């Protein structure tokens, strides 16, 4: 399952004559793109190495 | 009469609504639509809203259809339900508007907010205006604007013209009819008058005041010249004082430099500045040169 | 019969309703159909609606057919069944409406709402519009306003033009035979009066009140111009001030500025307009530059 | 005779019903039908009904086929069986339907229900429309709609134009000929008549109404201008007031200012607008702009 | 009258005001809005504001 979610401030006078506006005159854009299922989990990296790349030297 | 012709009453006031309509059963005098793609983009979005989705994609070119901007005045006092005149003008390559009748269109305010719903048919001429009509009782008031009218004890009547000599007769003609202290100038275009608390009161209370009469003192002295239509006016109160006038293929009838009489009343002006035997063209010029040295003792205005 | 033809009645009103049509049965003269698809398109619709499908792909060029838009005023106090006037403008690239019949069409109001449903025959006159045209009783109403007319004891009059004398004339007219106080006037629009509780009392009373006749007094004085038609229409209130006007190609009949005398009444006011011998069209420029200078002593309105 | 033609009684009010159809026996004035595929696939789909499946893919080039709409009105209390008249128009790329007939056509309703069979042969005049035509007695009603009439004592007469006056005088005329109670105004637009319970008695209570006679009061002072045909009527009450006009290429028979008496008559106000030797298409601006000064007392309609 | 006829009353002045605007209804007689680009503009920023985006 993908998630698309968005947010923001939109200006009525950007609206154009289809009713739509591009992303970027939106003020508080809040844009995201999530998925779950084993395909988004074989995209986390596991937790030892998740500590390594915080906690080792180099 | 004097008083309503010559002041007028403080929130008793027209305001200036505007709006975009279109314009329909023209004899193929409407818009090219190929050049004002507004046009068929409100046409479309008034078929949207009545049920017709036309394809994003197509062409449409229309002959009978011109778009429109919508001009009226909201009265004062005006209640809803009531109608107005509304002027209607062309926006974009359009013949004519001849037989055209205007579709629903609201009338925004400043504050862009709808006070009038016009729609109805437009009266055109017919050297006469093709693209400019006007609609009698074309456009219906929808909103309402609060008022002031009816609190407090004050009105003020606004001169349409600065005079301090007209402000005080309007302030002694005032208190003459309605009392000793009934009315109080506050500058030279602002007469206060104390009327009574109340709504009903202040409309009699004004109802008197307006079809008074004032007897209208001198009100300077001044010439209007108005070179985009080559016209000159003079007003009662225009002298002269004697001096020389020189101009061109003009002369004595036997110099080129005559005399211009001093003048006291009006008649006198006229002759004097007839007997040059000038056009208004060369007048104009005439008379700007005269202000400048000092002939012409009034007030030279150029609109 | 001053007070029906001066006001109006708060809540009787009427609304504007607007629709979109097919008009066929035209000699060759309807929309190319090519270049305006919308026609096609809802004529599809209507057959798909009447039980015949023609497929998407295919090319439809109608001659007979034009899309058109019909308006139409909504009465005051209309029921169901009672039949209205409408006016049928045509939308795109249609030669003329002759001889056309407007198929079923659903008036909207501004609530997109239908009240009113419009089928008939129209009738173009035949330098006469082609594409507009009226049909007499051609549509019925389907829907009612609900209204708040029997309810309550104030009823107001609404001026069509705003007049504090006006409405003290009108408040004292309707206080003079019916009652000491049966009316209120609230602003220079607005004629409150007290009305009996209940439905048919008040159609009683108004009808009373509407037929009465009111001394109307002095209103204004001004000069309408409408330029785009080239016109001059002065009311009885205009005068004249003594004044000297010149302009081009005009001449005393021996200078080129002639003196206007000052003038009192209308009569006076159009003998010294008269004697410059003035077109129109001068006469306008004149009137503005008098405007101007002070010497028309009146309300100058360009329409 | 008058009660009828001023009012009308409530559910007692005509439809709109409207069919699609063929018209065929014209003399090769038909549709293209290469332009027209609903005409080709109409004529497919009654030729299967009947009998005969023509191949799909097959080219049809007919000439004295032209698909057309039907409109009719279906009259109050109809019954089935009866017979109403039909206006036949044509629908795309046909020359003429001079001797056609109609084929069998079912009108629908706004409901999309059959009210009425049609079939008959079309009467085209023959400067006369050729794609229209009429056809009397050409539809038999099929269905009849259920009506409220005979149930209750209230009958709604509805006036034609919304007046407090007629509303008022109608109401007194049925209670003077009809006992104390028999009539109650609810608005400028609907009396409230109290019928026996019954059929037959309201029949007979609204047979006795319909042909008594009201004296029509005087009705508001309107001025009609139809700019698409060029007219212009006036009713008795219009009225004028002193005030001047000039206009292009119009002279006093000596400036371009004439004067207008006061009128207060119509005979008074047709001198006068005759004085000024005004073509129709002049007097319309003229009017116009005497609405917008106020010499025409009177309400302007622009239709 | 000769005193209001030769002087002015301190304080007692006329500003200058100025505006920018559209004039529509033209007999075809407007700008070519080929080279003058503003005209387009303020008209686009008009329907913009009426509700109009073209």
């Amino acid at each position: 399952t993908e998630f698309i979610r968005f947010s923001g401030v939109v200006n009525p006078r950007t609206i154009s004559g289809s009713n739509s506006v591009p992303s970027t005159q939106v003020a508080d854009a809040r844009i995201e793109y999530v998925g779950n299922g084993y395909i988004n989990e074989a995209q986390n990296m596991g937790w030892l190495q998740r500590f390594f790349l915080n906690l080792s030297p180099m | 009469e004097r008083i309503r012709d010559l002041t007028s009453v403080q929130g008793v006031r027209e305001n200036s609504l505007i709006g975009y309509g279109l314009v329909v059963g023209l004899d193929g005098t409407g818009d090219q639509t190929t050049q004002t793609p507004f046009t068929t983009q409100t046409l479309n979005n008034m078929l949207s809203q009545l049920g017709i989705t036309v394809p994003t994609g197509t062409n449409m070119q229309l002959k009978n259809v011109a778009a429109v901007m919508v001009t009226a005045s909201y009265p004062p006092f005006a209640r809803q339900g009531q109608t107005i005149d509304v002027v209607v003008s062309s926006m974009g390559n359009a013949k004519s508007l001849r037989g055209g009748t205007l579709l629903m269109t609201p009338l925004k305010g400043v504050d862009s907010q709808v006070y009038a719903l016009a729609q109805g048919n437009i009266l055109v001429g017919g050297v006469n205006q093709l693209n400019g009509g006007r609609i009698t009782n074309g456009a219906i008031i929808e909103r309402e604007l609060p008022t002031q009218f009816g609190a407090g004890n004050t009105i003020n009547l606004q001169l349409n013209d600065e005079d301090f000599t007209m402000a005080q007769q309007i302030t002694d003609a005032i208190n003459r009819a309605r009392g000793y202290g009934s009315a109080t100038a506050l500058d030279a275009r602002t007469v206060q008058v104390r009327v009574p608390s109340g709504n009903s009161s202040q409309v009699r209370f004004l109802a008197d005041i307006q079809n008074m009469e004032v007897n209208v003192t001198p009100q300077d002295a001044k010439v209007v010249i108005n070179s985009r239509t080559g016209s000159v006016v003079m007003n009662r109160e225009v002298t002269l004082d004697s001096c020389a006038v020189a101009q061109g293929n003009l002369s004595v009838t036997g110099g080129s430099l005559q005399s211009v009489r001093s003048s006291a009343n009006l008649n006198s002006v006229v002759r004097a500045l007839n007997a040059l035997g000038a056009t208004p063209m060369d007048l104009m010029s005439i008379l700007q040169s005269m202000q400048s040295a000092g002939c012409l003792r009034a007030k030279l205005e150029i609109i």
